């Protein structure tokens, strides 16, 4: 995050006509602090029907790659199983794994607002989002048990296709260039 | 009533979070969650402690927190509450103790037009607390009871995690406001689990260190335990946990030249320690937990949480350090024997020799905590507390009482006579917090607390320092010795606290006897000779 | 001399030039430079120093030294929680407009965040409570710059003094003066000629005239901090004990509900009375607020206007004055008859007896809770006596130390007049819980100044008396008498103390005794509700 | 709903208290008092101003405040509002400008568990504001409608008195919160404020002997002292003048005053700084408010008034007047000698064009100094500059807000509105260039002309130690900061009329009213600035 480094200074403020006190040998930092490894393993059973929502600052999780995942553009995607944002309100997951800090989607917010679906918050740092009143637990990574049910993957894959098709077909049929058209072109 | 439901949910989630004790002070208005807390104390689910003195009440909470490591709430509710709780909150911040300060704002009342009955604010909350969380006013709609129950418990778990350092490993005080309007519980998780579960966390920062280099360990407040450093000669502060069996007496340090230093925790004692930590010729490796690392001079080479070692210390270095340890112990012991007058160092030696595993030792600031280190107490098996965050002499009596009560409560849970808690404080420290002895018959009282007061009628530590030079003799007496002539016995009797003045060789046997109550032992001590005693010790090194 | 020593001696010299007569010093190593400079100034007779152990009660000692004679007072202490302990006195000083200078030693600011022993966020710790937070530059060993450094140090000290005494704002209050100090802590550029302050800032005249028509049926309510209004002297005045009285037409607080004033003039900051507080919360009654400084109370939502003085047209109806004068006699006669008919001695009995024992020239120090209100109910006539009470936040902390400091400063001013008389009396009236709570204020080192004529009257009903006049589980401690032995507390701090029954009080106060003494009077609170209910039924 | 009543009561009391203008910014939540403010805006009782950029909006509020001296509200609604209003609030504090920041907290939502998208607070509110007042939540009580009306109007009056300094004489920003859950009770008769505060005086007289050789330095916030009208006076542009005996800033180093009377807060000219710090010169500070200026601590006395005895020696006045004429002629002459147009040339042209009744808004850096060195006679003209912290931010919206407020004053007296002329530098113009973006629905000034003197960078660093030619190799990039913006293109983008003119065409162009709000750009050079000043003093 940001830090405030304030330096009081008084005249003379400009260099005198020209010996700088040295640092550590070999260009090393004066006090060397290696980057910490923050680790908090958390047991999750994947046979319960799960959706993954990935927000800003989300980590990368290989053991969750098979799960249907709604990932914000800034989220570093790690899965191979995308779920379109518009397909979420047509699904009823039994549990949610929330990665990082979700901010973008109203249905994501609505889903996370429901107090009846357990949410597991997996984050990179000590902070975790308060968007869900029913966060069961926090972690940095998942220690998984089981595998997602085949019927559950079919539904998500099926609604995902509908959302992609709906966006693609309706953009093609729209008479006027809109910002959504510009976004698809850039994408 | 929405407020009422909210209060029982919050109190229930706090209990689930491990809050055993809550400290309250009567005030102008009704305490945060007062009725919910009152129900829980009847059921024996939570234990309440009430005091009139708000300053001593915060330090009582600090003691209840450090006694067994549990987060403690203070619900205080007056126009002087914030000012009186400041010292305790500052200490909770620097010593990293989980202190949840409960307040109750009135959104229906004005603010800033004058004095506030509820919460007269200072400027320290914004800099001392891990978090400031405020519940919403309880809205009155029954469709959302499940939704509001989840929000309230989530927020309460967020308060507890911040206080205990569950995700940050940086415990400290947090401010928890439950707003209110003048004038069966939605259940939590099954099996009594916290609403938001915080599984164990590790902050890993390994540092490469070569132990073949002549290494000394200085371990201070908040130090961790490191099995790979157990063999190293270790100058351990009394509150520091021991990793090994190779101690090095503080007075032996200036008699040695360590090639490098591993520093554990936050050191606050001994000028030879600060000189060594500042020596630009000595690489210093700081191993602490939490965001910041101690380094007054800025000389430290690296900081982390753990050491990855190569090699072993040279056996010549070990025997050299062991031999200076022996001379240092010998010097203290002999010069104490050769000194006719009883000093606080004599008292500290006697208290140390009487300690046994399972005891809790509470050490006041100033000479007591240093004197115990000079007596070479073996802290293994002992729980040692001291308020080293700011090292104030305020609040120590209530800190000892609270720690005795928390430590006795954990023991009561085992099902097993309560373990001893023994406190050593100076006379100024006792005078500062003497009002902490005032416990109502309505209130929890320790069963096994013995407070030992070493009384040299003033601040003996200033005999030892700059102001103690005999050239300063005339002026220094008044502005540093600060003699007072307080009669400790009359003071204890006024508070109905068993007390006795005894000579130092009576201390061991008296401490062994069960006093079957909270009691105060006073030992008269001299400080006029303190400077020459220490000079005689150094000369015998 | 080394830099910290010079700087500490400069600050002390400028403080003395600025009118500081008394300094409260709390022991610590970091403030050694200020401690040494203060001691040398005390030995030369330039100031009177007061050493205390406990910084919190030391703060209230400074307040007492300030309110006793109206001078700015400095309390000095070391870094760490010793500064945090000044919190409560600072909050009182803020709300009572007391010129309390909190002079704290500190470590250099770049040492914050480094794990330095005994170091905290001191600058700004008090936030909104102080009139100013001013810090000196860490003194550096620049022997050429010493003249300019002397100007900056004395100037900052004059800023501190002006903010504390309200020299430009007319709103005196606490100031935080932080001095970061570096080693060595253990050992003088001159100020202005003729002992003048470096920057001379005369006390301001703050004036806000306000038109008020007195033929409207008018009652005055004067609270803490009220000024003197000669053009309001004839009016019926419900005056708090600490309010100085302009005239000779007192109106008992219990007489207020039996009257229908058409308008209310409010002087200063009223705190005390439920009939007062009810009446001021009446939207229908116009209230004009007159104060000596910029602040004015928010107790009434229909404060029509603000001012420092009144511009009066008209005169009150003679019938209005006659009637208010009757209701005043009626109210105080009810009190005195119900006290006589009451079988048991209560703190109200004790306050009536204390009020009778006073004489003009006395200083009276009242504790919070029932004492300050009992004195008002007993109908004390305060003219000619100086009445002090910590009305800022009306807490129980520091009352003993406030009575001691007030006696000392009141006596120092008297030595100053040159009178060879015995110093005038200071009589305090405090409850038993308040006394026990601040009993360590009795502690005074053998070297330290001791009041010559202070008698502390403890009205001891063995608990909290005002709670009869009405809850939380916090109230369970009051459900049981505390049984703290007041006499044993007094001997702990080697203070003369005696129990007496209430009739001995007059005669015992008339004999001087030890310079400081405690008279404990046993009282009953079990009958308090009965007594007070009998007073209202008699009106 | 009890809150709408509350909101309309607050707005009504605000209007009764002299608030004519309120600035709003759109955001995710409704602005505080929005319906009540739009009610009052439609009926003409108050004038709203909307902007997208929150930072330029706060400076617009400052201009609206200092243009005619009234309190103005800014009410904003986002997780960036507190951060973007920061600079304006710091300026309001240090320049003593009555700026009321309105917020609407929500007692029924959680605080501190994440990001609040109202009032994301920083740490400056504690240090900057005169007061921080929050009403309570409005509650259900027809029974208590009279008492709550009394409380709401009293608190609003408390907010206004704190912001205007009605009792403290220390005007400044105030934080006013009206909380939100989510037939108006009358005020006093004849539009009286609920709590009336009659005029207040703070009097601290200082004895001063004028026979001692005395100079007067007057800066920002200075009062008017008739008993000092004849003294030689070095008056900053924003300082109201007492008399007709000016002393040019550059004459000061050539004189040796025996004592200084300093009015208000000076910030210009190093010779002023050295004289103020000279240990042998007694300094008397006469100011209004709680604090006094004294960087060196050298001052001998502070108060509000002078009580004078004696008269200055004629030889002292004669020589002060002589050095004053020496300095004015040195600047005119070398300006005439200097070929390239510089910002100093532009300031002289603007000064000559000014006439009584004008409002002149000055930017920081060389513009406000150059006007002082051009020797403008400021009497009859109201000069505004953000001297509190002397930032180069917010000067466009400041000038826009000042002209709007000054023109509003001209309307309420029942001809064409007085001219408002702003002289700013090119960096200053670029900094706050988004102030030019004004929607069609928003009020726009009628007689605002903004003169931008463009030397393509900061000319002031050419006059300082880093302008020394030993730093020729390195000063251009880190201090000169050339940028090459096309001012004409920028003004065209926002549909603001702009023009390039030369200094000799400035007066004629300024005379004629012009189609409303306009920018005149004058090309200037800063490569010859150090020599030009070297030439001016070299003639002294
Ligand atoms: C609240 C507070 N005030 C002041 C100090 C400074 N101080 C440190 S040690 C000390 C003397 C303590 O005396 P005592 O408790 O009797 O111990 P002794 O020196 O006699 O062993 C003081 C005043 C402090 N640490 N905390
Ligand atoms: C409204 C309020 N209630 C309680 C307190 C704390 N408090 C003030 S006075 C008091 C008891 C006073 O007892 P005592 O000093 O014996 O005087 P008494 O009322 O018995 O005469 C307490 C607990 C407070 N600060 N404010
Ligand atoms: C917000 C802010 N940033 C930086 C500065 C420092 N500064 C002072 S003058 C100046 C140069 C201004 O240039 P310009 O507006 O073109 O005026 P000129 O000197 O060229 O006439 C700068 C960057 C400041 N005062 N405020
Ligand atoms: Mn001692
Ligand atoms: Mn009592
Ligand atoms: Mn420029």
């Amino acid at each position: 995050g940001p830090v405030h480094f304030d330096i009081p200074l008084r005249e003379p403020l400009v260099p005198d006509p020209e010996v700088t006190p040295p640092g550590r040998p070999a260009g090393k930092p004066w006090t060397y602090t290696p980057p910490v490894t923050f680790d908090q393993p958390l047991d999750i059973d994947l046979s319960v029907d799960t959706v993954v929502i990935s927000g800003h600052g989300a980590g990368v999780h290989p053991n969750l790659a098979a799960l249907p995942t709604v990932a914000e553009p800034t989220a570093p995607r790690s899965g191979d199983n995308p779920l379109h944002p518009l397909a979420l309100p047509l699904l009823r997951p039994q549990q949610v794994i929330m990665l990082g800090r979700p901010t973008l989607h109203r249905p994501v917010s609505v889903l996370l607002a429901d107090a009846e679906v357990p949410v597991f918050a997996l984050t990179t740092g000590p902070r975790w989002p308060d968007v869900s009143g029913n966060s069961q637990a926090t972690g940095t990574r998942a220690v998984t048990t089981g595998a997602p049910r085949p019927a559950w993957l079919d539904r998500c894959a099926a609604m995902n296709r509908h959302a992609i098709a709906a966006v693609r077909e309706q953009l093609a049929a729209h008479p006027l260039t809109t910002g959504l058209h510009v976004a698809a072109a850039v994408s | 009533n929405p407020s009422t439901t909210q209060a029982r949910v919050v109190v229930d989630e706090l209990i689930r979070g491990g809050v055993r004790d809550v400290v309250l002070c009567p005030g102008s208005r009704n305490a945060p969650l007062a009725f919910a807390l009152q129900d829980a104390d009847r059921s024996g689910r939570i234990r309440l402690h009430v005091r009139i003195d708000e300053r001593t009440a915060g330090y009582l909470a600090i003691g209840l927190a450090i006694g067994a490591g549990a987060p403690v709430c203070v619900a205080m509710t007056s126009g002087t509450a914030v000012a009186n709780l400041g010292p305790a909150v500052v200490e909770a911040n620097y010593a990293r103790v989980p202190l949840i300060v409960l307040s109750a704002n009135r959104p229906y009342e004005l603010l800033g037009t004058g004095a506030n009955q509820t919460m007269e604010q200072l400027g320290y909350f914004g800099t001392q607390v891990r978090a400031s969380i405020s519940l919403g006013l309880a809205e009155d709609a029954p469709e959302r009871t499940s939704a509001l129950n989840a929000t309230w418990r989530s927020a309460t778990c967020r308060v507890l995690a911040a206080a205990t350092g569950a995700r940050t490993a940086n415990a400290g005080p947090v401010h928890f406001d439950i707003p209110l309007r003048e004038p069966v519980t939605p259940p939590g998780r099954p099996a009594g689990k916290p609403w938001t579960y915080t599984p164990p966390v590790t902050f890993d920062q390994p540092l490469d260190i070569d132990l073949s280099v002549d290494t000394v360990v200085i371990s201070g407040h908040g130090a961790g335990v490191h099995p790979n450093l157990a063999a190293l000669p270790t100058v351990a502060e009394p509150t520091a946990p021991r990793s090994g069996d190779n101690p090095l007496h503080p007075l032996a340090l200036p008699l040695l030249r360590p090639q490098q230093v591993i520093m554990l925790g936050r050191p606050t004692l001994h000028r030879p320690v600060s000189v060594l930590l500042a020596d630009a010729e000595v690489p210093v490796f700081a191993l602490t937990t939490g965001p910041r690392w101690p380094d007054v001079s800025g000389n430290s080479q690296a900081t982390g949480t753990r050491a990855v070692t190569t090699g072993a210390p040279r056996p010549a270095w070990l025997d050299r350090c062991a031999a200076m340890n022996r001379h240092a112990i010998a010097a203290v012991r002999e010069q104490l024997a050769a000194h006719p007058l009883t000093t606080g160092l004599h008292v500290a030696a006697a208290v140390s020799h009487a300690l046994r595993p399972g005891d809790q030792l509470v050490l006041g600031a100033s000479n007591p905590v240093r004197d115990v280190a000079l007596a070479g107490l073996d802290t293994r098996g002992i729980r040692v507390r001291s308020n080293r965050g700011v090292a104030g002499i305020d609040g120590t009596v209530s800190t000892a009482i609270g720690a005795a009560l928390a430590y006795e409560g954990a023991h009561e849970r085992t099902g097993s006579s309560p373990p001893r808690t023994i406190a050593l404080i100076g006379d100024l420290t006792f005078v500062h917090d003497s009002s902490g002895l005032l416990i109502g018959p309505t209130e929890p009282i320790p069963r096994s607390l013995t407070i030992v007061v070493s009384n040299d009628n003033g601040g003996g530590i200033f005999e030892l320092l700059e102001q103690g030079d005999p050239r300063f003799s005339d002026v220094s007496s008044r502005i540093f010795g600060t003699p007072h002539d307080v009669d400790v016995g009359a003071l204890c009797r006024a508070y109905h606290v068993e007390s006795r003045q005894i000579e130092v060789d009576e201390l061991g046997p008296t401490l062994d006897q069960p006093g079957a109550g909270m009691r105060v032992l006073e030992v008269k001590a001299d400080r006029s000779s303190l400077r020459q005693l220490h000079a005689a010790i150094k000369a015998a090194l």
